[PDB]
């Protein structure tokens, strides 16, 4: 795994990831990411890429609605750890 | 899907 950090300018601002499950495997997992937002303009994030924790709270065997409540709860920082196939 |  590896480390993806994005700052959010506003406790408001969406990361612009759109999340999925799937039914065949656990796992959240990145469906697209958001033209000119905060994770394109970062960049390294790709799609199907992983997220296996925020902040600290595991995913592994997490929901898209978890992640989406974490990353809301951070004030600026959000410390993705990432899989990638 | 979810937006975040």
């Amino acid at each position: 795994s590896f480390h993806v950090i994005l700052n959010k300018s506003s406790p408001e601002e969406q990361l612009g990831i759109k999340l999925v499950r799937r039914v065949d495997e656990p796992g959240v997992f990145i469906f697209n990411v958001l033209n000119g937002g905060v994770a394109d303009r970062h960049g390294q994030l790709e799609e199907n890429d992983r997220v296996l924790a925020i902040n600290g709270h595991d995913l592994r065997f997490g929901s898209p609605e978890s992640a989406a409540h974490l990353i809301q709860a951070s004030e600026r920082r959000v410390h993705l750890v990432v899989s990638r196939q | 899907v979810t937006l975040v």
